[PDB]
RNA sequence: GGAUGCGAUCAUACCAGCACUAACGCACCGGAUCCCAUCAGAACUCCGAAGUUAAGCGUGCUUGGGCGAGAGUAGUACUAGGAUGGGUGACCCCCUGGGAAGUCCUCGUGUUGCAUCCC
RNA sequence: UCAGGAUAGCUGGAGCUCGCGUGCGAGUUCUAUCGGGUAAAGCCAAUGAUUAGAGGCAUCGGGGGCGCAACGCCCUCGACCUAUUCUCAAACUUUAAAUAGGUAGGACGGUGCGGCUGCUUUGUUGAGCCGCACCACGGAAUCAAGAGCUCCAAGUGGGCC
RNA sequence: ACAAAGGGUGUUGGUCGAUUAAGACAGC
RNA sequence: AGCUCAACGAGAACAGAAAUCUCGUGUGGAACAGAAGGGUAAAAGCUCGUUUGAUUCUGAUUUCCAGUACGAAUACGAACC
């Protein structure tokens, strides 16, 4: 019973890149293509849930796209995103459930050549940190809660980010 | 209900009298018609006479 | 405009509260139920007097408002504006109907006319807590309020401390033993349950009273 | 001219004049409505009995 | 029909017990029903098929048929000046085995045993049970007596907990 | 602040599900539909072929339902297969087939129907159903997959094929056996036989040793330690089937239960001890 | 004394926070050629046995919440039957019977069927 | 169809089948078993309605003071959270009576063998039914001016207390 | 085949208080 | 067959009370055509695959009730799916 157990190592479970553009059409397709070329997998479109006149969206209009990346590709994407952010994250960017994320304004900073037709697209970076044994909550048979001592906390995620990436966390 | 119980006790006329063995069933039957009758514990002299 | 109160004195119908089925009901005449020094601490007003109803009947909201106004006015005039706390203990939740006089008794179900309170025998109507030096003033104020209600009422001097549920001797004993937490006008009694760490030093007790 | 709408007054007395009649239950009851397959098998068994 | 639907006035009758909704325990489907068995009709509000009419809810009858999923029940029903033996089919979820005759077989067996024993010893007995009768006399040991007197009246105690 | 969600009222209104549902082990809809018997069949029980796969074992048993609880007519474990010569791959398709065949043989021996119904000693990959005899009908059981996903080529269907070859009548179709093609609505008998004999494992072994010998070792350490090669798997499985058919009677453990059982878990504290600890804690708290 | 597979009852079994567990197990866990599956080998499916009891499962504690039982509330509220009973009435006493429910207090925190295995 | 009629119920007449306390019965109790949501009660339990204060909280409310501002500070009233609190429901409710409702208390019973089936079972495994043999003091109280069955038909279908 | 809320220093019983033979209340 | 809803808490550029996305809690406080009341959580709700038991034959029963009919519904039997 100690914190040095190899099973307590914190690893990046997945990285989700989300692009939320109000309109649907050519812009949505271009954003989906950007996500596909940046992640290497086919993205998934998200439909609007309600109708908001001010935003200009309608129910079931495909007003967003996103992709889920795991493994080495996710780590490389996270490293590039942090490089764009200069390894600078706010203390509020970390959630109480051992997760953190950030955003970028231009996808060109991630290594994509500018195309005037495509335009400029920002993105949302969210990283989910988990320890081995989280499967007990995702499996179908015998679904159970992960022990609160084994769950990744805000402090654990902040320390992991500080140690691995040598990052600096600001209060502001 | 009162009329039926009074027939079951064989009391069809005012001032008719009958003996009744004490029992939970009989006592509970008599409780329902209490307002229409009066009863007690007869004497040997009473029974004989 | 308003029918005499004798028309609705007796409780003859089932409760008819304002709800989604009964709409268009006028607001009650009484909206304030606590007057005087309602913010006074529980330990400042040990004396308590009750105007207790002795009849089963309906009491209109207008009568409650008038009784409250009269009692408050006399109490302020006699003992002062900060020497008492008056609490109306009855809320009018019954809607009274009127069949305004198409022709005859056809379709007679009336429209809401007003609101009243259904009062049982022995139900408290008014409560006043103050110091021992204003007991006679409180009794006379309740006596004046009596004339604003229908039926028969009785003034009863409570044995409880203020508006709490403890008798004066029991309240004093509990306070001496440090088992009372003042909560506005209410008083909380300390038991022997709950998380132990939640108790302050000296407030944890092995056994209840 | 309106009239009375409904009432059960006097109906229980009428019912009790000759009721409440309980039909006598015979030893063998009718088999109508029972599972046809079971009845078919029972008939065959009786035939070969 | 004729002013009242099939399930009219069943808000409470057909509702399920508090904190007893959801899946049905397997014991319901593992019961065995046979002709002549007495059963109690209790509508399960979650099973909408084979539902008896509300009248038969809370009534006890006898099994007269056995299908794959349902059981035939004969239930007495009073109509004016006679009793009608109405035959209905009800799914087993809505029916429970009745305990109205649980002690009959036991009592018959004990009566037979007692009669056989009496015959063996050449005696005549009655096995009928009897209602509770008067008890005989007995002696009660004297002890300390506590006197009870009427309570002096106090108006302040007329309210629960005091005024 | 934030309002508390798990309030007293929430718990007061809470209805707990069945224990086997809270643990996520029993699907009561499927269980009820599997066990419910026609009432005009009375006390006739419905036997079901229960197959469960743990991380390192296969459990197969024939069960019947009663009010007191399920009753096991026969059972067979993959951990018993080493007695028959199968020491590795106890959780693969071939192991499932062997377990099903063993359970079928055991239950038929229990019912004294082994001689009448023998099945096919050879595995074969074609769909098979034991032919009813004149003396009696074949023993019938219903497959109980559980919470697993019934995909094509699932190990549960390998166990079903093993049981069918054993000589048990299990209602089934051929749409989920290994080798069934989605594009063509046909069953490939060759592929089914290959999977029954573990030939997919042999192909994986050959590919790994050809490409990545170090990964081959890391992945088949136990196979190498037991001295089983890819080419020897089929003969080993044939020998295992022959041994299972020769003697399916379950062995009785010779171990003797200990006279006394040592307790390794804490016992519930008595009322007096709890009160003493509470008194100590209260005295410590007050004395501050 | 337990674990596992299948269960019965369906909270005395649930929820939250802490502590502990020999062996076999159950797990976490390593991969994606094959069957299978998705945006995602996360899940599902298949093939495995390098590592770990960190988590799950199990057990124990909390003047914990909930839940269950008792005491009390209280012969109170209510109620079947009676009166040429009181009262202007509202309502209520009495006679022959039945008889609840919050608050407060005390206790308890699962019991079990078949099969395999460890001790 | 609404001052009417038919229809069922209530009634008469005619009987018939049996019976004499061993009673196929009962507007009654007893015993054992079931169902209920009214009275009451509850909100310190869900839904809805409703009074008052007490203790804390905000880069995100209206104000006062110290201030050019400040994610600067101190207080007032509001929201918010916590533990309390007055008063409520025909179309609310955890709980939940009294009265009343249903079922059963043998001769149409039980036990042991044998037999029939085209139904059912892996299985003369069950499910019904049928024969043989034995036992069965009448299987709670009270009452029973008796029980059952059928035919023809009158009047009534304004009620009222 | 009616009577209410409010009242009475009419009279008749009860309940809780205050003063009094170190002398109660009214007049000298 | 798979999944779990409303709502809330904490996070992520534009993005804010309200767009999409991540985790946690979540006894149904959502949804189930319509009035209301019941009922439903590995479902009766949402998504997807395959389909036409919204099929053929007459009988029985329940509700209404005179124990008539119609409407509606339920449980078997005999076929084809
Ligand atoms: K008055
Ligand atoms: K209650
Ligand atoms: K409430
Ligand atoms: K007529
Ligand atoms: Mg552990
Ligand atoms: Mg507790
Ligand atoms: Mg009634
Ligand atoms: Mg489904």
């Amino acid at each position: 019973k100690k914190l040095s157990n190899p099973m307590r190592e914190i690893k990046v479970q997945k990285l989700v890149l989300n692009i939320s553009v109000g309109e649907s059409g050519d812009r949505l397709t271009r954003a989906a293509k950007v996500l596909e070329q940046l992640s290497g997998q086919s993205p998934v479109f998200s439909k609007a849930r309600y109708t908001v006149r001010s935003f200009g969206i309608r129910r079931n209009e495909k007003i967003a796209c996103y992709v889920t990346v795991r493994g080495e590709k996710a780590m490389q994407l996270l490293e590039s995103g942090l490089k764009v952010k200069e390894y600078e994250l706010l203390r509020r960017n970390f959630s109480e459930t051992g997760c953190f994320g950030f955003g970028i304004q231009e996808h060109i900073d991630l290594g994509i050549k500018y195309d005037p037709s495509t335009g400029i697209y920002g993105m949302d970076f969210y990283v989910v940190l988990e320890r081995p044994g989280y499967r007990v909550a995702r499996r179908r048979r015998c679904k159970a809660r992960v022990g609160i001592q084994h769950r990744v906390t805000k402090d654990d995620a902040m320390k992991w980010f500080q140690v691995k990436y040598e990052g600096v966390i600001l209060n502001k | 209900q009162t009329k039926k119980i009074l027939q079951l006790l064989r009391l069809r006329q005012i001032f008719n009298g009958v003996f009744l063995k004490v029992n939970k069933a009989t006592v509970n039957m008599l409780h329902r018609v209490e307002p229409y009758v009066t009863y007690g514990y007869p004497n040997l002299k009473s029974i004989r006479e | 405009g308003r029918r005499p109160a004798r028309c609705y004195r007796q409780i003859k119908n089932k409760p008819y509260p304002k709800s989604r089925f009964c709409r268009g009901v006028p607001d009650p005449k009484i909206r304030i139920y606590d007057v005087g020094m309602k913010k006074k601490g529980v330990d400042e007003f040990p004396f308590c007097v009750h105007l207790v109803s002795w009849e089963k009947e309906n009491v209109s909201s207008e009568a409650l408002e008038a009784a409250r106004i009269a009692c408050n006015k006399y109490m302020t005039k006699s003992a002062g504006k900060d020497a008492f706390h008056l609490r109306v203990r009855v809320h009018p939740f019954h809607v009274l109907r009127i069949n305004k006089m198409q022709t005859g008794m056809r379709g007679a179900f009336g429209k809401p006319q007003g609101v009243c309170a259904r009062v049982a025998i022995g139900q408290v109507l008014l409560s006043v807590r103050c110091k021992d030096g204003n007991a006679n003033h409180a009794q006379e104020a309740l006596r004046r309020a009596k004339f604003k209600f229908p039926g028969r009422q009785k003034i009863i001097v409570s044995r409880k401390w203020g508006f709490t549920k403890f008798s004066r001797t029991d309240y004093l004993k509990y306070k001496s033993e440090n088992r009372i937490i003042p909560d506005g006008v209410n008083a909380k009694l300390l038991g022997c349950h709950g998380r132990l760490a939640a108790r302050q030093p000296g407030r944890a007790f092995l056994e209840a009273v | 001219a309106k009239s009375k709408n409904h009432t059960a007054h006097n109906q229980s007395y009428k019912a009790h004049r000759n009721g409440i009649k309980k039909p006598r239950k015979h030893r063998h009851s009718s088999t109508k409505g029972m599972d046809p397959k079971f009845l078919r098998n029972q008939r065959y068994a009786r035939k070969h009995n | 029909p004729a002013g009242h639907g099939l399930r009219s006035r069943t808000r409470d009758s057909f509702s399920r017990a508090f904190r007893k909704k959801g899946t049905i325990p397997l014991s319901t489907y593992l019961r065995i029903f046979k002709i002549g068995d007495y059963v109690d009709i209790k509508v399960n509000g979650a099973i909408h098929k084979g539902m008896p009419h509300k009248f038969y809810h809370g009534r006890t009858g006898r099994v007269w048929n056995v299908t794959k999923r349902a059981v035939g029940v004969e239930v007495n029903k009073q109509v004016r000046n006679k009793i009608l033996r109405k035959r209905i089919h009800v799914r087993i979820e809505h029916v429970q085995l009745s305990r109205c005759t649980e002690e009959v077989k036991e009592r018959m067996k004990k009566n037979d045993q007692l009669k056989a024993e009496a015959k063996a010893r050449g005696e005549v007995i009655s096995t009928k049970r009897q209602p509770v009768g008067p008890k005989p006399g007995f002696m009660v040991e004297g002890a300390t007596l506590e006197t009870v007197t009427p309570i002096p009246y106090d108006v302040v105690n007329d309210l629960k907990g005091g005024y | 602040f934030i309002k508390v969600q798990k309030t007293r009222a929430y718990f007061k209104r809470f209805q707990v599900k069945f224990k086997r549902r809270r643990e996520g082990k029993t699907d009561y809809r499927a269980r009820n539909r599997l066990i419910n018997q026609d009432k005009n069949k009375y006390n006739t029980p419905k036997y079901r072929f229960v197959v469960r796969f743990t991380n390192k074992d296969i459990i197969a048993q024939i069960v019947s339902a009663s009010i007191a609880g399920d009753m096991i007519l026969a059972s067979a474990y993959a951990r018993e297969l080493p007695q028959y010569g199968l020491k590795v791959g106890l959780t693969n398709y071939a192991a499932a087939y062997c377990t099903g065949l063993l359970l079928a043989r055991r239950v038929l021996k229990k019912l004294e129907m082994d001689e009448e119904y023998q099945g096919n000693p050879e595995a074969s990959g074609e769909d098979y159903s034991v032919e009813p005899a004149e003396s009696r009908r074949p023993f019938r059981a219903l497959l109980d997959v559980g919470l697993i996903r019934t995909t094509t080529g699932n190990r549960v269907f390998g166990a079903l094929k093993g049981a069918l070859d054993g000589g048990l009548d299990i209602p089934h179709s051929e749409k989920r056996f290994a080798g069934f093609s989605k594009d063509s609505k046909q069953l490939d008998a060759d592929v089914h036989r290959k999977y029954i004999y573990g030939g997919h494992v042999a192909t994986y072994m050959k590919t790994l040793t050809e490409d990545e010998p170090e990964k081959y070792q890391s992945h088949f350490s136990e196979y190498i330690k037991q001295g089983l090669e890819a080419d020897d798997l089929e003969e080993m499985y044939k020998k295992v089937h022959a041994a299972i058919r020769a003697d399916p009677s379950p062995k009785k453990s010779e171990k003797q239960p200990p006279k006394q059982h040592k307790r390794y878990n804490l016992k519930k504290l008595t009322y007096e001890e709890r009160k003493a600890k509470l008194i100590e804690r209260l005295n410590a708290l007050n004395s501050a």
